[PDB]
């Protein structure tokens, strides 16, 4: 359950990303890692 | 959708990738294209002006669509009232998991949407900013006429906005400045009804 | 089109397809016969275990 | 048709501002259209009125709208400043002057008597 | 970095009786607007 | 752009009659026009 998005930069810039879980507080979870 | 939840059907299903691909490509082409089109449709203007600090139109009485500093929108009446008469069906944004698993034992239909794989996504312009957007809007057209769309806005009396309109349609302005106490009222009684 | 009457115009038929002259078999060339004698013809076969 | 065979009144159909004129240009599978317009840039401010009470009669302008210096009154375009001084011609009569609201009191020139007058 | 977007410029505008703004000057612009007309045209065989 | 940013001289364009002018409000997924137009009432008879 739950649908999940990537936000990128372009791959020739950098390598770091972030990731949106929809339909989900964060206020552990069903993340992949909670990071920070 | 197809067969979630199963090991076996998408080793099947592996030979459908280019199927799976094209429709989702299909899929966010048309959510794109939504979203420039509201952007297109209600942005057409850029710098938000503020509405209007006194009111001494001529008798005009605007009271009825400007926002009203008193709620946490900025939605007017009118714009109240159209809202509250359309329902939506999409019941908000969130659905956690927790939700869907406690109505187990009565039936939904987000959640039967969300189990098999069928989401819907937010709108990236929130009715706030549509709201900001049209109170811009009429500020513009009230404050300055039609100046504000060409250009930089040049500020002009309301009365003499009417009069430059009525000669517009080959009415001379002497009617308007003759008549203005009727033209107002019977506009306040067209905007209560 | 169906029909023994065709209008004025320009249409598309299907594309310049040749047809082959002659055929060819190409197999790596071995001379021995491998034993049908010692698989199917032997006096002793082993236990299903 | 409607840009570049002629002048279009449409607001915002062919660029911003007030259309003047337009050139169509090719490209591949697509048209280019560059759309030349008229922009005022320099706005100043002025005090204005309606009409103005002269001999009793209230005087309306023909084209155009009634601006001030801060001492004396002129007619000028709705587009452009050019200031003009008050004149019979410019201007006409529309009944008495105790009807419209913020009227103000001020002379207009006639072109005819100090013509007679020599 | 994740924020809210803005709605372009925030400014107001002065209304009175009887001030009004006239321009003084002017420019001449020109914009450029692009529009496609045609796609390409294809055929295919179905046998083929 | 034509109905609300300027005054329109197309017939039936903005509501029935001669168009003065025109407020957008929004709506969910939608817009809604109020047209303000000028209609004639009382006609009378006369020789030309
Ligand atoms: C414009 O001119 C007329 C005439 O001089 C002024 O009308 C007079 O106003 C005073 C006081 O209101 C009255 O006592 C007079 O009887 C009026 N005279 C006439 C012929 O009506 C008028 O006040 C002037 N406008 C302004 C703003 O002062
Ligand atoms: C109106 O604006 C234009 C440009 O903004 C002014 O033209 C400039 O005039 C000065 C001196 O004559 C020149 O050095 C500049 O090169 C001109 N600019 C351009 C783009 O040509 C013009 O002076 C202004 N007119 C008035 C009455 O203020
Ligand atoms: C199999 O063995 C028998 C005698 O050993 C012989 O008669 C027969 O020809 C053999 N068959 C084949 C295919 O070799
Ligand atoms: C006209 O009035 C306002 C308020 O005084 C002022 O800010 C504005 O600068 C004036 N317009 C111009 C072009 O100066
Ligand atoms: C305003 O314009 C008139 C006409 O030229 C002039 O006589 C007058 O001195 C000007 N007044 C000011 C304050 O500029
Ligand atoms: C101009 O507006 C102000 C404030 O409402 C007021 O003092 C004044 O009477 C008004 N004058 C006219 C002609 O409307
Ligand atoms: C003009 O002429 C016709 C025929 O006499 C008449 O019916 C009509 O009432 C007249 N128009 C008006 C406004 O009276």
């Amino acid at each position: 359950f739950g649908g999940v998005s990537v936000i990128t930069p372009g791959t020739n810039t950098s390598n770091q990303v972030a990731v949106l879980y929809q339909d989900v507080n964060c206020t552990t979870w069903r993340v992949y890692s909670t990071g920070s | 959708y197809i067969c979630g939840d199963s090991t076996e059907c998408s080793n099947l299903l592996l030979q459908y990738g280019s199927f799976c691909t094209q429709l989702n490509r299909a899929l966010t082409g048309i959510a794109v294209e939504q979203d420039k089109n509201t952007q297109e449709v209600f942005a057409q203007v850029k710098q938000i002006y503020k509405t209007p600090p006194i009111k001494d139109f001529g008798g005009f009485n605007f009271s009825q669509i400007l926002p009203d500093p008193s709620k946490p929108s900025k939605r007017s009446f009118i714009e109240d009232l159209l809202f509250n008469k359309v329902t939506l069906a999409d019941a908000g944004f969130i659905k956690q998991y927790g939700d869907c698993l406690g109505d187990i034992a009565a039936r939904d239909l987000i959640c039967a949407q969300k189990f098999n794989g069928l989401t819907v996504l937010p709108p990236l312009l929130t009715d706030e900013m549509i709201a900001q957007y049209t109170s811009a809007l009429l500020a513009g057209t009230i404050t300055s006429g039609w100046t504000f769309g060409a250009g930089a806005a040049l500020q002009i009396p309301f009365a003499m906005q009417m009069a430059y309109r009525f000669n517009g349609i080959g009415v001379t302005q002497n009617v308007l400045y003759e008549n203005q106490k009727l033209i107002a009222n019977q506009f306040n009684s067209a905007i209560g009804k | 089109l169906k029909s023994f009457t065709v209008e004025k115009g320009i249409y598309q038929t299907s594309n310049f397809r040749v047809q082959p002259t002659e055929s060819i078999v190409r197999f790596p060339n071995i001379t021995n016969l491998c034993p049908f004698g010692e698989v199917f013809n032997a006096t002793r076969f082993a236990s299903v275990y | 048709s409607e840009c570049v065979l002629g002048q279009s009144k449409r607001v915002d159909f062919c660029g911003k501002g007030y259309h003047l004129m337009s050139f169509p240009q090719s490209a591949p599978h697509g048209v280019v259209f560059l759309h030349v317009t008229y922009v005022p840039a320099q706005e100043k401010n002025f005090t204005t009125a309606p009409a103005i009470c002269h001999d009793g009669k209230a005087h309306f302008p023909r084209e155009g709208v009634f601006v001030s210096n801060g001492t004396h009154w002129f007619v000028t375009q709705r587009n452009f400043y050019e200031p003009q001084i008050i004149t019979t011609d410019n201007t006409f009569v529309s009944g008495n002057c105790d009807v419209v609201i913020g009227i103000v009191n001020n002379t207009v020139y006639d072109p005819l008597q100090p013509e007679l007058d020599s | 970095i994740a924020y809210t977007m803005s709605l372009g410029a925030e400014n107001s505008v002065a209304y009175s009786n009887n001030s009004i703004a006239i321009p003084t000057n002017f420019t001449i612009s020109v914009t450029t607007e692009i529009l496609p007309v045609s796609m390409t045209k294809t055929s295919v065989d179905c046998t083929m």
